[PDB]
């Protein structure tokens, strides 16, 4: 399963 | 930086003329991730050609499998032919059966 | 032995041409089984291992969602980069992304992954304690108080020892015939002159899987740098590993010199001479 990466903003 | 592709150019098994078998064009440790990889046979492109989907090391640096199924044979040889920003021009690497 | 996955994503910006190219794969072990490209026509995450295909639609559609969105993340990500590193709009830049976890033996989680590299640099990567960032540079600073902000290290922190480890371990037993087994290498030496002074002795290993493995030359007991050269290991295509290493030895001199394989899949170290 893929992570979330919702939040991953730079 | 940039980092040019190590390039091999090998056969899954080892080579019996006759017995068909696939060739194999592994480059790895390169960035960036463009790259065009052709297989030759008597200098001429193999029409069809299959690659891996593209992936990366440790370090953060690109590998692809490039093969195709082939029957090598006495008379014929093959090479490799790699294209990348790195190089001034391409390089072609001939398959050596014991490389 | 213990096992990983891993999921790696790339993204290539091309100026004038459109859309980042984005394409995503995903591992367990040395043992691909899904990628996602974002130029291709399906659109969707899609199987590469055969014990993956058994997994029900629900999966396939999640998967595909969480792919796709992290591909608009990266897109955003991008243009973020060019501006924190005050870069031009007309040329080319990569982001790369990789994500997972290792467990050990009894299946118990023993270390997580999550980083990221701009140009094939370092960017910024959550540490082994998963609770703190290291970032590259200046750059990376900034997003790093960011996530700080954010919490995301608690966040992946979770998955990372939960669902990460979840399925990882679901996926073991899915492919067990396949991912359990260990697959010891198949060896041989060669040996071709190159001169009437000297010779090439090559010693091989083949079939092998996990890729792990180690060769190394001694000559009368100890180990040589000194004219050998080592190829980087490569995949058959069938799934199985191969390598070599090779020396030049000077003629009648062959016997002094000897080939170490190690490998998991091996009981006793292996020793080839000519």
């Amino acid at each position: 399963r893929f992570p979330l990466t919702f939040g991953w903003c730079f | 930086i940039q980092r040019t592709p190590k390039i091999q150019v090998y056969s899954r098994h080892p080579a019996e003329n006759g017995k068909s078998n696939f060739l194999n064009c592994y480059v790895s440790g390169f960035h960036p991730s463009d790259i065009e990889v052709d297989l030759l046979k008597n200098g001429e492109r193999i029409e069809k050609v299959e690659h891996s989907d593209l992936s990366f090391s440790k370090d953060w640096s690109f590998y692809l499998l490039y093969y195709t199924e082939f029957t090598p044979t006495e008379k014929d040889e093959y090479a490799c032919r790699v294209n990348h920003v790195t190089l001034s021009q391409p390089k072609i690497v001939k398959w050596d059966r014991d490389m | 032995g213990s096992h990983s996955m891993r999921y790696f994503s790339t993204s290539v910006s091309r100026p004038g041409r459109g859309e980042p190219r984005f394409i995503a794969v995903g591992y367990v072990d040395d043992t691909q089984f899904v990628r996602f490209d974002s130029d291709a026509a399906s659109q969707r995450m899609e199987p590469r291992a055969p014990w993956i295909e058994q997994e029900g639609p629900e999966y396939w559609d999640e998967e595909t969602g969480k792919v796709k969105a992290h591909s608009q993340t990266d897109r955003e990500n991008l243009r973020i980069a060019l501006r924190y590193y005050n870069q031009s709009e007309a040329g080319s830049h990569t982001l790369q992304m990789m994500f997972g976890c290792d467990v050990g033996s009894d299946g118990r989680f023993l270390r997580g992954y999550h980083q990221y590299a701009y140009d094939g640099k370092d960017y910024i990567a959550l540490k082994e304690d998963l609770r703190s960032w290291t970032a590259a540079d200046m750059a990376a600073q900034i997003t790093k108080r960011k996530w700080e902000a954010a919490h995301v290290a608690e966040q992946q922190r979770a998955y990372l020892e939960g669902t990460c480890v979840d399925g990882l371990r679901r996926y073991l037993e899915n492919g067990k015939e396949t991912l359990q087994r260990t697959d010891p290498p198949k060896t041989h030496m060669t040996h071709h002159p190159i001169s009437d002074h000297e010779a090439t002795l090559r010693c091989w290993a083949l079939g092998f899987y996990p890729a792990e493995i180690t060769l190394t030359w001694q000559r009368d007991g100890e180990d040589q740098t000194q004219d050998t050269e080592l190829v980087e290991t490569r995949p058959a295509g069938d799934g199985t590993f191969q390598k070599w290493a090779a020396v030049v030895v000077p003629s009648g001199e062959e016997q002094r010199y000897t080939c170490h394989v190690q490998h998991e899949g091996l009981p006793k170290p292996l020793t080839l001479r000519w």
